[PDB]
């Protein structure tokens, strides 16, 4: 369908920001579930809660 | 039989090559630096191949 | 079968070329990118072309090597042969390598010389296989560039063959309906013989093969003196042609 | 160990081989590339290069840092992905890098 | 910091000798270069007249 | 001309000259029909382009290629549609005044339903 | 580690065909224009591409 | 292989945060870790973003044959799962994106 | 790369050869190419030092390389 | 080394194949201390050979081309040397007008 | 393995080149390569003297009988006269060419002459020994 | 001082040094003791590597032939055959002396590593060829009307599908690409579209690229 | 023989018993192992001649 605006390039600060929150997921996710780092890491994770 | 003359031959028979006949070079060469290394014996002809 | 139908509208691929990042390939007159495209049938009951063979490939055969009844002078004739072939005769010479890598007039009979050293020549109890190579002669031995990759890839007509160089240590099996590609990288300049190393036939025994790895630049003479030429022998063929395609490629 | 060898062979190998039988209208080369790279990536052919200085020499050892990184240079390689860097010095002796990642050529070693 | 590595790139002359005219040229910081390193090694896209007229028009920064 | 010039002109007028000497091989066997006429063709052509000149700006302006694509098999299966009617009709015609009746009603029923189709699908987009 | 896993990475590509009883190198017209590419070694480790 | 790692697991944050946004059979990850390098001691610096941008531009383009101003008019940097270093538009922005991930 | 000794050939006919597109060379370049056809083979150039001392050092002579020049001419005019 | 690890030294001698051939075992090591010397210094000498051809191969893959430039460098300036001669000779020529 | 080979030989280094120039000639090359002329001849330091051409016309060949046919830029780069900007940047790398030239020209000005005592056994000098 | 314009190049400045005094870029080089030895050997190095061409005492020029094995050359110097003269390394007299590397590689439209494991390639092969042929059903008709093809070759346009047929020519070995090209030949006469035959997708199963909305299934980040 | 230069990688004799050619880096290694293969033999050796 349409298409979204696309912003402009995140600057140092944003990529810090982004930074800081991929850091606070990785902390976030349990010791033990084991799930690979990869694109569909949150999906599979999300799928496998409503498995169980 | 067993031991010594097993396992000196091959190195003796190196060792006396490389005095005797210059480990096989092919003479007539230039700028050894350049030109490849003509190894000494390495395959043992006393053990079986 | 079935027949050409009227009309048909095809959809233009997207996508396919990424240079300069433009999706779109084909644009109308008008300047509208075209999206579809209507092809029309004419005079249905009407062949078809065949696709036009557009490969072109510079085919070296490496047989094993023919005996010689008589040695040949090197002759050489005019040029600006503009009918079958001139009849006159510019140069006609024995020219023979000396040990100083010049090209001598001989003072000897070549044929008897060729003869005399086919029926009995001089061997020994420990010869090199360079100076003994009785079963390990060919012709138009293959040429590669030294210390860089190159991809080949095996096959064979009728059955499988062993594409086999000892010197390097490396075997190949060609079989037939088959394209397995191999790396190939020769770290130093020399030339390797080899045998064929899996049971064919006839000739199974006599069928050799000869690499030459080569520093790139003698490489690169090799190829626009022997084999680039040869690659347009096809259709165009002169001294001149060659010496225009020399210097519109030159590196 | 072989039973566990040829199950492992079998997973890689065998059973993904049926997953993709015909032509696919959506993601055909991402499915494709998805079921080859459990194949193509096994470590038994990858790893090694760690550890490389066991059979090459300082000198062979510069040598086939160059013609690895000449052959690896694809970008779309798994395997190249998955091997250990090229860009490192002899752990005995290095003769010809100095110093790692200082260079003429991002490609070239040298 | 310590592992900061160049990786190849910008490798350009770096001139030894005291009275290499480049030893100076490189230190003006208004110098430019024939053309940047990325483009260096990227396929030209402009006809040979374009190219021309170009190097043609081209005037030196200083 | 040079050697060089006249032979890469036989050889494009060689690759041109396909069709004249294909003409002369034909079959027997053959559900002949009636090809369509020239003034057809180029209403249809002219219908073509005035789709193209109505998608041009829409998809020139979306830069993922998933949507154009999306586009292009919606029109696509319309337009297929609309081929399967006419070419049903034309082989069927028993001459060139229904042919053309095909023809034209082909072409109308693309510069009115076709148009206003995509119309609103660009709209949607 | 050297001799394999490298196709994908090489200057051109040569066709090796075994017949009864001899062989057959053919050189795809790619590999003309894959040789005029090759980059060049000048200077300290500099490589050009003429 | 033409990173500066043996395994990835050396490699600090930025090889797992390159391996969170490819998918795991994607090889964009090898170009997202050259980025990484490229970007280490230079992302907090004005003059090192820049420059690890233009040695993103280089490595992309002695990856692949590319013409000049195709990075420069590139329509969308961003980058997605399914992307692969199959083109030099597809190598620069995985390594800019391995540069964005890089944090010292 | 093993290449075996060879010293320079010294070959009559060889270094006549080198000697006469040395000649040539140095007639085109001196007028820097202004003729209407070019001859130059910088390759031969470089094999007429390689292969032929004797000639090489004579052209370096001043004595001898103002004979040469004086036949030159001399065969020109005539 | 062995046996005299464990304090079970019978049972170390039943459990792996209830057979006993420590007296050979262990007098072997006396002889095996030296038997390997003429190996191991023929071996390091070949490893040596090997070290310097590996050496003399990237040598030459370095700079073989490097040096033919020098040289073909070298023979050009000597080409030139005598141009400039040829071009003075040729001034002078021109000059005087024999 | 671990220590299969038993033994490395770190003592045996990379052999150090030894030629006359070769500083210099790579010094010069790399100058050539920051000016960046489209032309190869510009290698060779003493260009300006054995292609004249290359600064007025560009011709460097006898195209007479032989077709010309050029279809992009990398067909005849030696048939292009050098420009402005290539003048420009050549001129910037003089230095290195004249002291290029001047070390070609003392080594062709060194000769070899009887006193030399050590010419047969000169390898142990070149340091070819390891 | 600098005259603040140091580096340009002087109006009418002429590349010559035929007046120079060398003497004062003495300094600025070193040569080894042995440089004289050095040079001799270079020069014997090098006519002794670079010269692949002898000299014909007959035509009063150079000659060469193919590589040949010693004992051919050696045994068979009086029978040799082929002969042609020499042309020279490069035409303007210039070096081909250099080390070459591995240049750039193409991009890929179909990539290897769909089927990558496999060494043969032979579906990567049927796979490349299908995509070409599918290409071609689209451009054949044209190729001769408005690309490479066209009279007027000054305007050309190269064939929409030239990196298909380079992939899938790499990819196939000759015979397998005339087999190939046969069936291609069959399917045009046909008039054959994979899409009007193509009726599998029903039974395939489904997955997440299979979505109703392709374009919103991709996510994207810098 | 391509002029001067040797190009001829094997020359071994009527008695071979090594390999073709040691110019291959695949056969330096090959060697080298081979070599280096029968150097981890002492103790087994001493052992059964004492046997
Ligand atoms: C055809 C013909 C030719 C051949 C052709 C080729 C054929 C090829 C065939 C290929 C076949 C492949 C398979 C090969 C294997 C076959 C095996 C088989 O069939 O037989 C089964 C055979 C059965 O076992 P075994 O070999 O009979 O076991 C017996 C032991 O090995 C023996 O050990 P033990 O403990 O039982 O008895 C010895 C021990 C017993 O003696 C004792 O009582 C121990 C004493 C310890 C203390 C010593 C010092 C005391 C000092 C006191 C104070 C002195 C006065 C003061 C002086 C002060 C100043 C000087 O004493 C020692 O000698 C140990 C001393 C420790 C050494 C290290 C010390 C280092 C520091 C220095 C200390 C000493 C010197 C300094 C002195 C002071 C200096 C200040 O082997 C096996 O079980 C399987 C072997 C498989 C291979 C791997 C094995 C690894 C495990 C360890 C064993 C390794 C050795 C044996 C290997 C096998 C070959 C020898
Ligand atoms: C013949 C009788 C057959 C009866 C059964 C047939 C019906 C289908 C049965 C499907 C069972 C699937 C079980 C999946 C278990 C996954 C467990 C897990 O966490 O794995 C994570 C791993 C890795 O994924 P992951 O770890 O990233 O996922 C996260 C997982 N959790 C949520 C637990 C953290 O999953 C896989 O690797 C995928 C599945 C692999 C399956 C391997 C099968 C091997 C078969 C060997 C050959 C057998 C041949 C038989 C021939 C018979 C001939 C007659
Ligand atoms: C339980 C049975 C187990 C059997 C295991 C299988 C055993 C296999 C090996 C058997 C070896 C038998 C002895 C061979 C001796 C060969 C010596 C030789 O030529 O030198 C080789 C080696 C070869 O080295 P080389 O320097 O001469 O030549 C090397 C080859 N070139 C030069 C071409 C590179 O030389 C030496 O070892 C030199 C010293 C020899 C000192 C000992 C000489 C002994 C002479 C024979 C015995 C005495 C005569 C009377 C015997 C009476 C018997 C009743
Ligand atoms: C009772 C103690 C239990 C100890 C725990 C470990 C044993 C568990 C039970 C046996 C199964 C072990 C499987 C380990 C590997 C699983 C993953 C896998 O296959 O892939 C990794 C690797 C494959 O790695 P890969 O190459 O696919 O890498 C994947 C990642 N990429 C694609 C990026 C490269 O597996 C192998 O290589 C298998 C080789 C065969 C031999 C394996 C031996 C395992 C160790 C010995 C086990 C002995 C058990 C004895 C039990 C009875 C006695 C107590
Ligand atoms: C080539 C040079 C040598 C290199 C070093 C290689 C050895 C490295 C250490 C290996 C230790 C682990 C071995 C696992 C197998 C144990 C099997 C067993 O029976 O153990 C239970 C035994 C139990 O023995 P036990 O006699 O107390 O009880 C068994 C008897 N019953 C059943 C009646 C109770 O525990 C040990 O004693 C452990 C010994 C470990 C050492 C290896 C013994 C074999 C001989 C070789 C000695 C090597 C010494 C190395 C010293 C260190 C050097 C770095
Ligand atoms: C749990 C499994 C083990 C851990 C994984 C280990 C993998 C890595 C190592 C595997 C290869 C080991 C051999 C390397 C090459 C040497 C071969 C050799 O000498 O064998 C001949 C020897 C016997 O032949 P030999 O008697 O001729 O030995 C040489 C004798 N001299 C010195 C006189 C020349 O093998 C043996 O029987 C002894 C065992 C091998 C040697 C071990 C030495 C100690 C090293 C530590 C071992 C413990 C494991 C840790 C290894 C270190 C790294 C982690
Ligand atoms: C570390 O040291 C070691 C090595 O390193 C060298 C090893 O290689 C090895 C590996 C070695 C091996 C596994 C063993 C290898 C084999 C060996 C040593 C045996 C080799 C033996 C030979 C070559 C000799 C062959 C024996 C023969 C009898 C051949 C014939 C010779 C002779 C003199 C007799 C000729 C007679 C005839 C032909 C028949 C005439 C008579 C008749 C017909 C009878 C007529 C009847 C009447 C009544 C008149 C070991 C074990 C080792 O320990
Ligand atoms: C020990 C405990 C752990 C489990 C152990 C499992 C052991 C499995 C043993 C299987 C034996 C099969 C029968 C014997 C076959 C021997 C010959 C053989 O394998 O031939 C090769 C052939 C492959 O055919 P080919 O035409 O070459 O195509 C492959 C292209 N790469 O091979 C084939 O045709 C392969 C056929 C595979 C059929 C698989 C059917 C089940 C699939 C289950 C999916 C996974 C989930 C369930 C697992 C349940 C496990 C019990
Ligand atoms: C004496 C001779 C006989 C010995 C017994 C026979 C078997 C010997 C086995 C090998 C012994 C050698 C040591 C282990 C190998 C070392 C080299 C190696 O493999 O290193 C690479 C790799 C780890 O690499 P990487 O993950 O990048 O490291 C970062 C760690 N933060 O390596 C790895 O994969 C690391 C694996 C670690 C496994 C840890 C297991 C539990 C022990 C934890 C540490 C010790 C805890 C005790 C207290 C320590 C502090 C006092
Ligand atoms: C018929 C059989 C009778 C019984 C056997 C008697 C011996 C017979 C002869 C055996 C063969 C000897 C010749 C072949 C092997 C030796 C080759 C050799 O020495 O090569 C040189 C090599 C090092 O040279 P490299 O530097 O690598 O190369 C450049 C050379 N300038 O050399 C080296 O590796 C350096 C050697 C240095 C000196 C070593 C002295 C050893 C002394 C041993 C003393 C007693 C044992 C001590 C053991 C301690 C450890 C347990
Ligand atoms: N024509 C092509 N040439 C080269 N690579 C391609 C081509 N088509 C697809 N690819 C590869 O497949 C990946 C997925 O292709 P897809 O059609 O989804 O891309 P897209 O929507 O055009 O945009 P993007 O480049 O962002 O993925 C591309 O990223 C590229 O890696
Ligand atoms: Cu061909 Cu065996």
């Amino acid at each position: 369908g349409f298409e979204t605006v696309v912003p402009a390039p995140p600057t140092r600060d944003d990529e810090l920001r982004m930074i800081k929150a991929t850091e606070e997921q990785f902390l976030q996710q349990p010791r033990y579930k084991l799930y690979m780092n990869e694109a569909h890491r949150i999906a599979k994770m999300n799928h496998g809660d409503r498995h169980n | 039989i067993v031991l010594t003359w097993g396992w000196s031959s091959f190195q003796i028979g190196g060792y006396n090559y490389e005095r005797f006949d210059d480990n096989g070079e092919r003479r007539n060469t230039l700028y050894w630096k350049l030109s490849p290394v003509e190894f000494p014996q390495s395959k043992l002809w006393n053990r079986p191949s | 079968p079935g027949e050409v139908l009227p009309l048909r509208i095809i959809k233009y691929p997207l996508g396919l070329e990424t240079i300069h990042n433009n999706i779109f390939e084909n644009t109308n007159n008008e300047g509208n990118v075209e999206l579809f495209r209507l092809r029309f049938n004419s005079n249905s009951s009407k062949m078809q072309h065949k696709l036009v063979q557009d490969t072109i490939y510079l085919t070296l055969k490496q047989k094993r090597y023919n005996r010689k009844k008589v040695v040949a002078p090197q002759i050489k004739y005019y040029k600006d042969d503009n009918g079958n072939k001139t009849d006159l005769v510019k140069y006609t010479g024995k020219p023979y390598l000396s040990n100083d890598k010049l090209l001598k007039q001989s003072i000897y009979d070549q044929t008897t010389q060729y003869k005399l050293i086919k029926k009995n020549k001089k061997r020994g109890e420990l010869i090199p296989v360079t100076l003994a190579r009785r079963i390990l002669r060919t012709k138009k031995t293959l040429v590669l560039p030294a210390h860089v990759n190159i991809t080949l890839i095996t096959n064979s007509y009728d059955i499988v063959h062993s594409w086999f160089i000892p010197g390097l240590g490396i075997k190949l099996d060609c079989v037939p309906g088959r394209s397995t590609h191999h790396t190939f990288f020769i770290d130093n300049v020399g030339f390797y013989y080899g045998q064929c190393a899996e049971i064919c036939g006839r000739y199974h025994h006599h069928m050799p093969i000869r690499v030459c790895a080569l520093p790139f630049e003698h490489f690169l003479l090799w190829w626009n003196t022997f084999g680039l030429p040869k690659m347009l022998n096809t259709v165009s063929r002169k001294r001149f042609e060659t010496h225009y395609e020399l210097r519109k490629y030159s590196w | 160990v072989c039973g566990i060898y040829v199950i492992h062979v079998i997973y890689n190998y065998m059973i993904p081989y049926y997953w993709v039988s015909t032509p696919l209208k959506n993601d055909e080369f991402t499915r494709l590339r998805m079921k080859d790279y459990i194949a193509s990536t096994v470590l038994e052919e990858v790893y090694g290069i760690s550890y490389a200085e066991w059979g090459w020499l300082p000198h062979d050892f510069a040598y086939n840092r160059m013609r690895g990184l000449a052959g690896y240079m694809h970008p779309d390689d798994p395997r190249a992905m998955c091997t250990s860097t090229f860009h490192r010095k002899h752990k005995y002796i290095e003769h010809e890098v100095e110093k790692v990642g200082d260079y003429h050529h991002m490609t070239y070693p040298k | 910091a310590l592992n900061k590595r160049n990786w190849g790139y910008n490798a350009h002359y770096k001139p030894e000798l005291e009275r290499s005219m480049k030893k100076v040229l490189y230190a003006d910081p208004n110098y430019k270069f024939p053309i940047e390193w990325p483009e260096r090694y990227m396929a030209e896209t402009k006809t040979l007249e374009q190219v021309m007229d170009e190097e043609e028009n081209w005037e030196y920064y200083k | 001309m040079d050697t060089i010039q006249k032979m890469n002109y036989e050889a494009t007028v060689n690759m041109g000259r396909q069709d004249l000497i294909t003409r002369e091989y034909t079959f027997y066997s053959d559900y002949e029909f009636i090809p369509i006429q020239e003034d057809r063709k180029q209403q249809m052509e002219d219908a073509l382009n005035n789709l193209h000149k109505i998608i041009h700006p829409t998809v020139t302006q979306l830069k993922k290629k998933a949507n154009v694509q999306e586009i292009q098999d919606r029109v696509f299966r319309k337009l297929q549609g609309w081929e399967g009617e006419l070419n049903t009709c034309v082989f069927s015609a028993k001459n060139v005044r229904d042919s053309n009746f095909c023809a034209d009603r082909f072409t109308n029923r693309i510069n009115t339903e076709g148009v206003e189709f995509v119309k609103q699908i660009l709209r949607e987009y | 580690r050297l001799i394999e896993w490298q196709n994908e990475s090489s200057l051109f590509t040569v066709r090796v065909r075994a017949r009864q009883w001899y062989w057959i190198y053919k050189f795809e017209l790619k590999n003309f224009t894959d040789i005029l590419s090759t980059p060049k070694n000048i200077g300290n480790n500099r490589w050009q591409i003429n | 292989a033409q990173t500066a790692h043996q395994n990835r697991y050396q490699g600090g944050l930025c090889y797992a945060q390159c391996n969170e946004l490819f998918s795991f059979w994607n090889p964009s990850i090898q170009q997202c870790w050259k980025g990484c390098d490229f970007g280490v001691g230079r992302v907090n610096d004005p003059e090192g973003r820049i420059e690890a941008q233009q040695m993103c531009k280089r490595w992309a383009a002695e990856l692949y044959w590319t013409y000049k101003g195709e990075l420069d008019t590139i329509k969308d940097l961003r980058v997605h799962a399914d992307m692969y270093p199959t083109t030099p538009q597809n190598v620069y922005r995985a390594c800019l994106a391995g540069v964005r991930r890089q944090k010292f | 790369m093993e290449v075996k000794y060879r010293g320079p050939s010294d070959d009559k006919l060889e270094c006549e050869f080198l000697e006469n597109n040395l000649l040539s060379c140095l007639r085109e370049k001196s007028v820097q190419d202004n003729v209407a056809k070019m001859t130059c083979r910088p390759e031969f150039l470089v094999w007429f030092f390689l292969e032929c001392p004797t000639k090489a050092a004579v052209y370096h002579d001043p004595k001898g390389l103002r004979n040469i020049f004086i036949q030159d001419k001399i065969k020109q005019k005539g | 080394m062995g046996s005299v690890w464990f304090r079970n030294r019978y049972w170390w001698y039943r459990s792996l194949y209830d057979d006993y051939v420590a007296r050979e075992a262990k007098l072997a090591f006396g002889i095996a201390a030296f038997i390997w010397l003429p190996h191991y210094y023929w071996g390091i000498h070949l490893n040596r050979a090997f070290e310097v051809n590996f050496s003399h191969r990237n040598y030459a893959h370095e700079w073989g081309p490097r040096r033919n430039r020098l040289a073909h460098s070298l023979e050009f300036e000597q080409f030139d040397m005598i141009l400039e001669n040829w071009q003075d000779l040729e001034d002078e020529y021109a000059q005087r007008g024999d | 393995a671990l220590f299969f080979m038993a033994n490395t030989a770190i003592s045996v280094p990379s052999v150090l080149d030894t030629s006359p120039c070769m500083k210099q000639m790579l010094a010069y090359e790399d100058c050539v390569l920051d000016a960046n002329v489209p032309q190869q001849e510009v290698i060779h330091p003493q260009w300006p003297t054995i292609w004249p051409r290359l600064l007025t016309d560009g011709k460097l060949l006898e195209f007479d009988k032989v077709p010309f046919h050029p279809e992009n830029i990398y067909n005849y780069t030696y048939m292009r006269p050098l420009t402005k900007k290539n003048k420009q940047y050549l001129y910037e790398c003089e230095e290195e060419r004249f002291v290029f030239k001047a070390c070609l020209r003392k080594v062709i000005s060194l000769k070899k002459t009887d006193k030399h005592t050590s010419w047969d056994t000169a390898e142990v000098a070149n340091l070819q020994l390891t | 001082d600098l005259p603040a314009d140091y580096g340009k190049m002087p109006a009418g400045y002429n590349f010559l040094t035929r007046g120079k005094d060398w003497r004062e870029y003495d300094k600025d080089f070193i040569l080894r003791t042995d440089a004289v030895w050095e040079k001799f050997q270079l020069e014997h190095f090098f006519r002794n590597y670079m010269k692949c061409f002898f000299f014909d005492h007959g035509l009063k020029k150079y000659q060469m032939f193919e590589p040949e094995d010693m004992y051919t050359v050696v045994f068979e110097g009086w029978a040799l055959d082929d002969l042609i003269t020499f042309p020279g390394f490069t035409p303007t007299g210039r070096t081909n002396s250099y080390q070459i590397g591995l240049s750039p590689r193409q991009r890929t439209v179909v990539p290897t590593q769909t089927f990558y494991q496999m060494q043969d390639y032979y579906m990567l092969c049927g796979l490349r060829f299908e995509r070409w042929f599918r290409c071609d059903l689209v451009y054949h008709d044209q190729r001769h009307t408005k690309f490479d093809q066209v009279k007027n070759q000054k305007n050309y346009k190269t064939y929409p599908c030239y990196r298909e047929y380079y992939e899938a020519q790499y990819a196939c070995q000759d015979d397998m690409f005339d087999f190939l090209m046969e069936l291609a030949y069959a399917r045009r006469a046909a008039d054959n579209f994979e899409s009007d035959f193509a009726s599998h997708e029903l039974t395939t199963l489904p997955t997440f690229y299979d979505t109703p909305k392709a374009a919103e299934r991709k996510t994207y980040t810098y | 023989m391509w002029g001067n230069l040797w190009t001829e990688a094997s020359y071994q004799l009527n008695f071979n018993i090594g390999f073709s050619s040691l110019r291959s880096d695949v056969l330096i290694h090959l060697a080298q192992w081979q070599y280096w293969w029968w150097f981890w033999f002492a103790l087994i050796w001493s052992f059964y001649y004492f046997i």
